[PDB]
RNA sequence: GGUACACGAAAAACCUUACCUAGACUUGACAUCCUUGGCAAAGUUAUGGAAACAUAAUGCCGAGUGACAGGUGGUGCAUGGUUGUCGUCAGCUCGUGUCGUGAGAUGUUGGGUUAAGUCCCGCAACGAGCGCAACCCUUAUCGUUAGUUACAUUGUCUAGCGAGACUGCUAAUGCAAAUUGGAGGAAGGAAGGGAUGACGUCAAAUCAUCAUGCCCCUUAUGUCUAGGGCUGCAAACGUGCUACAAUGGCCAAUACAAACAGUCGCCAGCUUGUAAAAGUGAGCAAAUCUGUAAAGUUGGUCUCAGUUCGGAUUGAGGGCUGCAAUUCGUCCUCAUGAAGUCGGAAUCACUAGUAAUCGCGAAUCAGCUAUGUCGCGGUGAAUACGUUCUCG
């Protein structure tokens, strides 16, 4: 086993002014390099003032909000033919996975080129469709129906 | 005079042999000679060998030693001949390694 | 599977045995090749002086061999007929342009010196004696002289097969795990009738604190 | 007024020369602009994130040389060697830099590649 | 390749060959040297080649021109595998 | 075939690139340094023993 | 098996080389002792030879003599030494004493406390040893001695010394170790790392480093030499590399290290060369001179497909080392472009400057598809909720 362990801080990025966006550009890095994928998520925003007009830090908070998982999905098992258990998780959590979904979705697409990707993904995701919207209804829909395991778990 | 600039340069694999032949000179020049800049310390080559532990493969524990190497650097302003005179008798230990201009 | 305990303090806590330097690696390896040549020399041809260890001191064709050993007269021999000889088996085997200028210094104490306890272990092995009572004779005789605790232990055929008898025997403070420690090691090879004998022996001889470097 | 400071982040020096000016303060980097040295990034926004929290760029010249490293670590240590000036200046800006931990010499660097791990931590492979 | 004087010989095989050539030019004659290439002159006789057991004969022939006398003398055999 | 592969290499080659690196003590012929004309093995051991001039514990 | 499989071997065209074929040699290639002396020792050129070699000649060394010399021949189930694993895991024991007829137990157990048998309270146990700890090195801050070949819109910097950090102070709670909190501070509660690896286990590995008893050989299992083979080939496994493409292909401009190494070598600059390179020719025994960093930024083209990706395979022409490149080196240019559009059961690595990833240096070595190894710096992550399962 082991003991709690601290987390390292994330600074957030002092020009748009929030450090989910910190975490967006973190996520969908490659190689250790951010100068790349500054540029595709800044020539992302640049597409979302291009088309759609409206506030970029507006649809990136409605795309967090829509995209966010509720519940979570733990394994204890007892034999064979396993059973799953559907617990509660903290936020912060839920919004990592929430960008870890919009990352490994963007990257999963027509429109080859990586800027309108990743804006077509960010766009469905503040629209609720079936980019990522899906596995998050689907990862609920599997949650409290057999939450009778949820109630009686530890 | 007749030889200014006595560029003196010393190298040793010890510090503290090289520190105290050097305090030996800088005390010993302090006499007739003046104007000799302080010593000059300089990188110190250094190197690593490694080597497998075991005669036989056990590749995964090898060790290294290090052969280290200090270098100090000395320049005299000029000879004042008298003064190489007592040069002639310093007699400094093998370990320190000589090197004049 | 431990390190040389001799090894891990040496250079930071022990000044080195032969301090030499030539033209970079052209003929360096000759000196050492050479050198350790008069080491084996002193310490194999020669059993009776108890040679402790050797110095070794080259710059630019000169050469002078410190020696410590417990009997210098046998080095020396009657009327000096052995000192002569050996210097010569040391000329032949050092070229003929180098001067030599040997000297030899009796060693105060001896017998905290690990290298002649485990030549007198070698002999006393070697000599069919019953392993056990040498090992305590020498143990009483090393200890008594003052010093603090000692470690020997022997492998090999210790009268017969099974070599997996092996005895060992630790009296007291020697910390291996304290580098400012001031301990010794050493190693021969008894080589018996039955085959090889190595003897080991650590010696601790007091603190070596506030030594800043080695001496 | 010159005001001195130095920055030593990840094998990467920094002398720093800093001058209450009549604008701004007209950052200047090696003689040179941070914008074309430095690609346009959070990294040129990291120094002036000490002066948000203060006169943010009022009157404070900008006069740094730099040596060593790539670019981030010597955008770490021209950061601390900024830090150290304002604090010669004023020491009543102790409180407020200290306590968003940007000075103390943050002291990441590449560790020794240790024998038998490619990258000082990785094993080769398990097989059995 | 050489890039000067690159047909390159022993050296001390041209003076039999020569010989034998201008002597009513005798086919067999023993050589171990692989390492030698041919001349234009070299066409015409025959060698008995080492390959490592004994002599096996390469005749040459003006056909092809510049390459290796040893290549001629393959030194290892096939797979033979056995069934299991 | 040890002792005779001693005296080989101590003798003029008949070419230059006949020649080859060994250990002086023993006849080793791989993983010899240049640097010290001895084999790795046996540099550990005289540098345990220490006719090394220099030599240290790396730390580095 | 973990603890073997980019291992011995940090470099096999000849040697290496221990194997095979063939050629030759026999107190012998090499060593001592016995007897006898004092001038040739090597290398060089004809000569037959592929070459050992027989010749003929130039310029410490010889001649007869047995113990024998020699063995990479065998026995790691005789071994010394060395090394791996458990494992840097916290464990292993001893002296006196007590209990038990006895093996044995009590210390080492009980409570808190840690990474720790770390410490302290209780205790028929009292103490002690190996280990762990700290003493070493190294990076992180400041002060000093020094100033070049650094630096010099200058005190950076390097390497010597010293300071600093010692639960030092405060808060709580505890008997006490100690735990957590706060302040100061660069770092605070083993700061990051290295060096250091107990008794022993696995009859673990190594007789092929070395030494090594015993056995075996000796006009041969020893010696020298030429060629080959250690690089094969129906197949399988292991560790790596390139990828399978637009986070990308290509083109032009473009700046950013650190460490290490180098006078039979590094090679500056220049000329020729589509290029491998060739030539000229400084400087450099070296903080001087040299050994152009790549990622990165800017601009442009490419537009999603076995392709303007991918590079094997194959053919040719050049280059370099080396006497020499067919087994059996390597580089450059031209020519074609396999297969592969992310991969089955299953598995591996990693808790930060780490992974990933970009390059750079060194070793053995004249040459090396070393993509290996050993090192240096550039850019530069996620998460640890928690121990139910799994491994030990
Ligand atoms: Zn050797």
């Amino acid at each position: 086993r082991k003991n709690r362990a601290p987390k390292r801080t994330v600074l957030p990025d002092p020009v748009f002014n929030n450090t989910l966006v910190t975490r967006i550009i973190n996520v969908i890095m490659e190689d250790g390099k951010k100068g790349l994928a500054q540029r595709i998520l800044y020539g992302a925003f640049d597409l979302i003032e291009q088309r759609t007009k409206e506030k970029p830090l507006t649809v990136f908070e409605r795309a967090v909000g829509n995209v966010m998982p509720r519940l979570e999905l733990r394994v204890r098992r007892i034999a064979g033919s396993n059973y799953q258990v559907p617990t509660e998780v903290p936020q912060d959590r839920k919004i990592a996975l929430a960008l870890r979904w919009i990352a490994m979705f963007a990257r999963k697409r027509h429109e080859k080129t990586m800027l309108e990707k990743i804006a077509n993904e960010i766009i469905d995701a503040s629209n609720n469709t079936g980019a990522a919207i899906k596995k998050k209804d689907d990862t609920h829909k599997m949650a409290e129906a057999n939450k009778a395991f949820a109630h009686m778990r530890w | 005079v007749k030889y200014p600039e006595l560029k003196i340069k010393l190298e040793s694999y010890d510090s503290t042999l090289l520190d105290l032949t050097t305090k030996k000179i800088v005390e010993v020049v302090k006499g007739v000679d003046v104007k000799i800049k302080g010593p000059l310390p300089l990188p110190t080559k250094k190197e690593v060998i490694t080597i497998i532990r075991s005669p036989h493969v056990d590749k995964a524990s090898r060790e290294q030693f290090e052969k280290n190497r200090h270098k100090r650097l000395m320049i005299l302003v000029d000879v004042n001949q008298g003064a190489i005179d007592s040069l002639k008798r310093i007699k400094i230990p093998v370990g320190v390694t000589l090197r004049f201009s | 599977q431990k390190v040389n305990s001799n090894g891990l303090r040496f250079g930071i806590n022990k000044n080195w045995i032969s301090r030499w330097t030539a033209n970079s690696h052209a003929q360096t390896a000759k000196w050492l090749i050479e050198d350790e040549k008069i080491r084996n020399l002193f310490f194999v041809n020669y059993r009776n002086a108890q040679v402790s260890n050797v110095e070794i001191e080259r710059t630019q064709a000169t050469v002078d061999v410190f020696v410590y050993a417990a009997q210098p007269a046998f080095l020396i021999g009657s009327e000096n007929k052995n000192i002569q000889k050996i210097t010569k088996q040391i000329k032949q085997i050092i070229g003929r342009t180098t001067n030599l200028d040997l000297t030899i210094n009796e060693i105060g104490s001896p017998m905290l010196s690990a290298r002649i306890i485990a030549r007198d272990l070698a002999n006393a092995i070697e000599a069919r004696v019953p392993l056990r009572t040498a090992m305590r004779q020498s143990l009483i005789k090393v200890l008594k002289a003052g010093a603090n605790g000692i470690k020997v232990l022997v492998s090999g055929r210790l009268n017969g097969a099974e070599i997996a008898r092996d005895k060992m025997y630790i009296e007291g403070n020697m910390p291996l795990s304290t580098l400012r420690a001031d301990i010794d090691y050493a190693l021969e090879k008894a080589q018996t009738t039955y085959g090889v004998i190595g003897v080991k022996v650590w010696i601790n001889r007091g603190m070596i604190y506030t030594k800043g470097l080695n001496r | 007024q010159s005001y001195y400071g130095l920055g030593r982040r990840k094998s990467s020096s920094a002398k720093v020369y800093l001058t209450p000016t009549q604008d701004k303060g007209k950052i200047t980097v090696n003689r040179r602009d941070p914008s074309e040295y430095f690609p346009n990034k959070l990294v040129i926004q990291d120094m002036e994130q000490p002066l948000d929290l203060t006169d943010l760029k009022k009157n404070f010249d900008i006069n740094v040389v730099v040596k060593g490293g790539g670019f981030t670590g010597q955008a770490g240590a021209i950061r601390l060697g900024i830090v150290r000036a304002l604090l010669q200046f004023n020491p009543e800006l102790k409180k407020i830099l200290k306590s968003k931990k940007l000075t103390t010499r943050d002291k990441r660097v590449k560790e020794r590649k240790k024998f038998g791990l490619y990258g000082a931590r990785r094993a080769p492979q398990f097989t059995k | 390749r050489s890039a000067k004087k690159g047909a390159f010989v022993d050296a001390h095989l041209l003076k039999k060959v020569i010989d034998m050539n201008k002597q009513e030019k005798k086919r067999p004659i023993k050589t171990w040297s692989r390492r030698s290439t041919i001349f234009p002159e070299f066409v015409g006789n025959t060698f008995a080649v080492h390959n490592g057991k004994t002599f096996i004969n390469v005749y040459v022939t003006d056909d092809m021109v510049g390459h290796k006398l040893g290549e001629f003398s393959p030194t290892r055999n096939f797979k033979q595998h056995t069934a299991n | 075939a040890k002792k005779s592969l001693k005296v080989k290499q101590t003798r003029i080659p008949k070419f230059a690139v006949r020649a080859y690196t060994r250990c002086q003590r023993c006849g080793r012929a791989r993983a010899v340094l240049s640097h010290f004309g001895v084999c790795r093995l046996c540099f550990r051991e005289l540098a345990y023993a220490g006719a090394i001039p220099g030599v240290k514990k790396a730390s580095w």
